[PDB]
C-alpha cells in the first residue's frame, strides 16, 4: 500500500469508469489481473497504451494522480487492477460489472452435530448462498454479546447460477457451546441484515 | 514471443527454504533485468528485487535482505530466487517479471510468470473428519451439508450421490485455520417434502492421506 | 543552426606503430594521428541541452574496447554456450592509451564548459570541437581508475536518482591513489595499498554530497550483496592480468561516521587475487588465460569516481543504503564522454 487504490469498485455494462491511483513518485503502469491469473500490461508511461489493448482502456496521470478510465464496459472487464510506480504497487482495485439483479442471501445455521460433539469439539457452520452483487460481512454473537474469537469466514465465491455464496465457522469446545443461551449469526448485504440463531435446545 | 515459466507449487515447512525456477525464452536473457513479486491473492504486489543475469548484480528490497538471493544460469537461461527462514508469512503467491521491450523504463512490466504458489505450513499431512450437517423441514425447501474438517494438504473432492445431485449443490472453499490445517464445507438444497425419504450422501477424497469417506445426512429427530 | 545528430566518429590517437603494447597495435591500423593544432571556440550567447545517459558516442566507444579486447586478448579456451573454443594464449604488453572521438565532415562535437554540470539538462558555458579529449579505455568496476576528475565540487550523476535501477557515477574531486602488487608461495596472491587517511576524508564528502541529493537522510554503505565476482569485488586488469580486490574494508562506516577512530588514518591493505578463469564483460561466455607472469606485478592507479547503486524498496527510514558497483562497462566510457555530443550543421 505504497500506492492508494480503492479497494473495491463497481460499474454497469456499457458505460464509462475511472479507477485511481494515487500517491505515485513517477508516472505510472497498469495492470489487468483475473484471479488466480498474472497480471497483464495495460498502460505504461501514466498514458501509453501498448499495441495490443484495447482501446476501451486509457490512462491519465497528473503529478502523483494517476487515473485508468475504461469505456463501454464488459462482464469480462471484472478483475483487479493495479498501478505501479517504480518498485512501489497499489493496493489493488477489484472492479465489478453489475451483470444482474439484487439478489439477497438466504442463510443457513447449522449446530455443532452429534457426531462431532461426540468428539469433544464443536462448530456452528453458518452457510450464505444466493446473493449478489458477492460482498457481505458477517458477525456472530453469543447471545447478546459480539464474538471475537474463534471465528473464519471465507469469501464470497461464485455458484453454478452465477450468483455468489459464502461460509462463516465458529469453533467453541462443548463446554462453550452447551453453556451459553443462543449463538448468533449476522450476515449484512447491501445494508441489510439477515440473521439466524441457534439454541442447544434444538429444533 | 516472451515467454517466463515458473515452477510448481511447493509446500514447505517453518524454517525451511524454497527455490522457485523462473525459464526464459523468447528473447536474449542477458539483455533484460528480472525482477521478483509476490502477492497474496486479493491483494497487491509486493516488489522483492531485481536481478541483472549479465554479471548477476542484485537490487534486494530491504525486507528480504539476509533471507533471500536471486541467482541465475546465463547458459539455461534461467533465473531463480531463493528464500530461507520461512515462515507462515510468507505464503503467497511469486511471480518473476521483466519490462517491454526498448523502454529504457524498467518498471514497466509487460511479462510475468504464471505465478508459484508456496505454502508455508508445520502441519503433517492428514485425512479429513467429515461431519453431516442435518437439515430440519416450510412447504418449500431445505439446505443440508457436510463439513469436511481439518486435513492437509489440499485439495478434497465432494460429490453428492455419486454424482446423480448436481444442482443446488456448491463446494466451498477451504479456508486454512491458524491451527495449520484446511477445512470447507458442501451444500446442497433441496425440496423440503424430500426429507425422510430421499437418501443424501456426500462421498468425500482426500487423495494425499488416501482417505475416502461416504457420509449420509439424515434429518434430526428434534 | 544544427541540431542532435548520430553518426559514425572517427578516432584519433598518438599510437607507436613500432610498439607492441596491444593498445598501440589496435590504434595504429584502428585510428589516425591526432591534429596538433585543435581549434575550439566558445559559442556566445548559446544554452544547450546535454543528456550523458543518452549519448550514441557512449555505444561507438564501447564498441571499440569490445574489438580491441578480442584483437587482443586471445584467452587459451573461451567457454560459451556448448561450444569450446581453444586457441594459442601468450603473454602480452597491457597498458591502456588516450584515444581521441572526432566528428567527420558535416557534423561536429558541442563540449559543455559549466564547471558544475552533472550529465543531464540546459547548459550555459558552451563551445565546439572536432575531437574530444584522450579518454584511456579503463575497464574496471566499483571504481573508475585513470578518467578525468571533477572540476569543481564532487558531482553526482544519475540518469534519475529515484529510479534504484539506475546507476550513480560519483565524480571525484581529487583522487587517491591505490597501489596494487603481486610481489616477486602463491602467485595469484596480491594486495592493494590505500592511504586511508585521503580516502576516508573523501569518502565523508561524498556520503554529504549524496545526503544533498536524498534530504540528509543517513547515508550507509554496504559491501554488494550478490553477483560474479567481477561485481562484489574491485575488478580490473594490470599488465595484462585480471586482479579481483576485495574493498569491504573501502565500505567501512565505522570510519564514515567522523569519529575520531582509530587505524580510521594510516595506510588500508585490500587483499587481491590474480584469476586466470574470468566471466567475461564483452559478450556472454568464460575466458581461461595462463598463469601470471614473474616479478613484481605492480600497477598504481588513480581513483577517480565511484560507481554506486541504491537499495531498492521498503524504506521507513532514516537512511539510505549504497553498494559499489553498478551498470555495465559503458558506464565507464560514459563517465568520460559525459560533456560531448554531436550535432550536425546544416
Ligand atoms: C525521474 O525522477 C522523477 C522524480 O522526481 C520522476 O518524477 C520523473 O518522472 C523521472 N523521469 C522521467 C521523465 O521518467
Ligand atoms: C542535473 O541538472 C538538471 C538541470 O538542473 C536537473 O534537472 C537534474 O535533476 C540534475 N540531476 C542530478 C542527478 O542532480
Ligand atoms: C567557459 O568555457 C571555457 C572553455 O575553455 C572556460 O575556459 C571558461 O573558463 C568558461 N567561462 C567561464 C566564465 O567560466
Ligand atoms: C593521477 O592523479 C594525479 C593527481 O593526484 C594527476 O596529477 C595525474 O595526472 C593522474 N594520473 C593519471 C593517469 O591521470
Ligand atoms: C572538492 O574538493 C575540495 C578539496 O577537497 C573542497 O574544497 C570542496 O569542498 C570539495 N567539494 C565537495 C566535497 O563537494
Ligand atoms: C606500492 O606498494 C608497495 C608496498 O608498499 C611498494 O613496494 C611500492 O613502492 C609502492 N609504490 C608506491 C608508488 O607507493
Ligand atoms: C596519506 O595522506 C595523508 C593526508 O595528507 C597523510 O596524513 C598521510 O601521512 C599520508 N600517508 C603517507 C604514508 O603518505
Ligand atoms: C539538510 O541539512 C542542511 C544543513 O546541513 C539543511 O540546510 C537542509 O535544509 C537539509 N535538507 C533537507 C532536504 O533536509
Ligand atoms: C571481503 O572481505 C570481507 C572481510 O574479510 C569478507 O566478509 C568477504 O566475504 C570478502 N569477500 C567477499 C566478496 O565475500
Ligand atoms: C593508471 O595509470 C598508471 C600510470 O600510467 C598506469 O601505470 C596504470 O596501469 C593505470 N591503471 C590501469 C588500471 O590501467
Ligand atoms: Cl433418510
Amino acid at each position: 500500500s505504497a500506492l492508494t487504490q480503492p479497494p473495491s469498485v463497481s460499474g454497469s455494462p456499457g458505460q464509462s469508469i475511472t479507477l485511481s491511483c494515487t500517491g505515485a513518485s513517477t508516472s505510472v503502469a497498469w495492470y489487468q489481473q483475473y484471479a488466480d491469473k498474472a497480471p497483464r500490461l495495460i498502460v505504461f508511461d501514466g498514458n501509453k497504451r501498448p499495441s495490443d489493448i484495447s482501446s476501451r482502456f486509457s490512462g491519465s496521470q497528473s503529478g502523483g494522480t494517476a487515473s485508468l478510465t475504461i469505456s463501454g464496459l464488459q462482464s469480462e472487464d471484472e478483475a483487479y487492477y493495479h498501478c505501479n510506480a517504480f518498485e512501489f504497487f497499489g493496493g489493488g482495485t477489484k472492479l465489478t460489472v453489475l451483470s444482474q439483479p439484487k439478489a439477497a442471501p438466504s442463510v443457513t445455521l447449522f449446530p455443532p452435530s452429534s457426531e462431532e460433539l461426540q468428539a469433544n469439539k464443536a462448530t456452528l457452520v453458518c452457510l450464505i448462498s444466493d446473493f449478489y452483487p458477492g460482498a457481505v460481512t458477517v458477525a456472530w454473537k453469543a447471545d447478546s454479546s459480539p464474538v471475537k474469537a474463534g471465528v473464519e469466514t471465507t469469501t464470497p465465491s461464485k455458484q453454478s447460477n452465477n450468483k455468489y455464496a459464502a461460509s462463516s465457522y465458529l469453533s467453541l469446545t462443548p463446554e462453550q457451546w452447551k453453556s451459553h443461551k443462543s449463538y448468533s449469526c449476522q450476515v449484512t448485504h447491501e445494508g441489510s441484515t439477515v440473521e439466524k440463531t441457534v439454541a442447544p435446545t434444538e429444533c | 514471443q516472451v515467454h517466463l515459466m515458473q515452477s510448481g507449487t511447493e509446500m514447505k515447512k517453518p524454517g525451511a527454504s524454497v527455490r522457485v525456477t523462473c525459464q526464459t525464452s523468447g528473447y536474449t536473457f542477458s539483455d533484460y533485468f528480472i525482477h521478483w513479486l509476490r502477492q497474496v491473492p486479493g491483494r497487491g504486489f509486493e516488489w522483492m528485487g531485481w536481478m541483472n543475469p549479465q554479471w548477476g548484480q542484485v537490487n534486494y528490497a530491504r525486507t528480504f535482505q539476509g533471507r533471500v538471493t536471486m541467482t541465475r544460469d546465463v547458459y539455461r537461461e534461467v533465473a531463480y530466487l531463493d528464500l530461507r527462514s520461512l515462515t507462515f508469512a510468507d505464503t503467497a503467491v511469486y511471480f518473476c517479471a521483466r519490462r517491454m521491450r526498448s523502454q529504457d523504463r524498467e518498471w514497466d512490466f509487460q511479462h510475468w510468470g504464471q505465478g508459484t504458489r508456496i505454502i508455508v505450513s508445520s502441519a503433517s499431512t492428514k485425512g479429513p473428519s467429515v461431519f453431516p450437517l442435518a437439515p430440519s423441514s416450510s412447504g418449500g425447501t431445505a439446505a443440508l451439508g457436510c463439513l469436511v474438517k481439518d486435513y492437509f494438504p489440499e485439495p478434497v473432492t465432494v460429490s453428492w450421490n455419486s454424482g446423480a445431485l448436481t444442482s443446488g449443490v456448491h463446494t466451498f472453499p477451504a479456508v486454512l485455520q491458524s491451527s495449520g490445517l484446511y477445512s470447507l464445507s458442501s451444500v446442497v438444497t433441496v425440496p423440503s417434502s424430500s426429507l425422510g425419504t430421499q437418501t443424501y450422501i456426500c462421498n468425500v477424497n482426500h487423495k494425499p492421506s488416501n482417505t475416502k469417506v461416504d457420509k449420509k445426512v439424515e434429518p434430526k429427530s428434534c | 543552426v544544427w541540431k542532435d545528430a548520430d553518426t559514425t566518429l572517427f578516432c584519433a590517437s598518438d599510437a607507436k606503430a613500432h610498439e607492441t603494447e596491444v593498445h598501440n597495435v589496435w590504434a595504429t591500423h584502428a585510428c589516425v594521428p591526432t591534429d596538433p593544432n585543435p581549434q575550439e571556440i566558445h559559442l556566445e550567447n548559446v544554452t544547450e541541452n546535454f543528456n550523458m545517459w543518452k549519448n550514441n558516442m557512449v555505444e561507438q566507444m564501447q564498441e571499440d574496447v569490445i574489438s580491441l579486447w578480442d584483437q587482443s586478448l586471445q584467452p587459451c579456451v573461451k567457454l560459451t554456450g556448448g561450444s569450446v573454443i581453444k586457441q594459442a594464449c601468450p603473454k602480452i604488453s597491457f597498458d591502456p592509451i588516450p584515444i581521441h572521438y572526432c566528428t567527420p565532415a558535416g557534423y561536429v562535437i558541442l563540449k559543455c564548459n559549466d564547471k558544475n554540470f552533472n550529465g543531464t539538462g540546459p547548459c550555459k558555458n558552451v563551445s565546439s570541437v572536432q575531437c574530444t579529449h584522450g579518454i584511456k579505455p579503463v575497464v574496471s568496476t566499483q571504481l573508475l581508475l585513470n578518467g578525468s576528475l571533477a572540476e569543481e565540487e564532487i558531482i553526482i550523476r544519475s540518469e534519475n536518482l529515484t529510479n534504484n535501477a539506475k546507476t550513480i557515477i560519483v565524480h571525484l574531486n581529487k583522487s587517491v591513489e591505490i597501489n596494487c602488487t603481486r610481489p616477486s608461495g602463491d602467485i595469484r596472491k596480491a594486495y592493494c595499498e590505500i592511504n586511508g587517511t585521503k580516502w576516508n576524508k573523501v569518502l565523508k564528502q561524498v556520503t554529504e554530497k549524496l545526503k544533498e541529493h536524498f534530504n540528509n537522510k543517513t547515508i550507509i554503505f554496504q559491501p554488494p550483496s550478490g553477483g560474479d565476482l567481477e561485481i562484489t569485488m574491485h575488478h580490473f586488469n594490470c599488465r595484462g592480468e585480471f586482479f579481483y580486490c576485495n574493498t569491504t574494508q573501502l565500505f567501512n562506516n565505522t570510519c564514515i561516521g567522523n569519529e575520531t577512530m582509530k587505524g580510521c588514518n594510516g595506510t588500508i591493505t585490500l587483499p587481491c587475487k590474480i584469476k586466470q578463469i574470468i566471466n567475461m564483460w564483452q559478450g556472454t561466455g568464460q575466458a581461461m588465460y595462463a598463469p601470471p607472469i614473474d616479478g613484481k606485478i605492480n600497477c598504481v592507479s588513480n581513483i577517480t569516481g565511484i560507481l554506486l547503486t541504491r537499495d531498492g524498496g521498503a524504506n521507513n527510514t532514516s537512511n539510505e543504503t549504497f553498494r559499489p558497483g553498478g551498470g555495465n562497462i559503458k558506464d565507464n566510457w560514459r563517465s568520460e564522454l559525459y560533456k560531448y555530443k554531436v550535432v550536425q550543421i546544416e
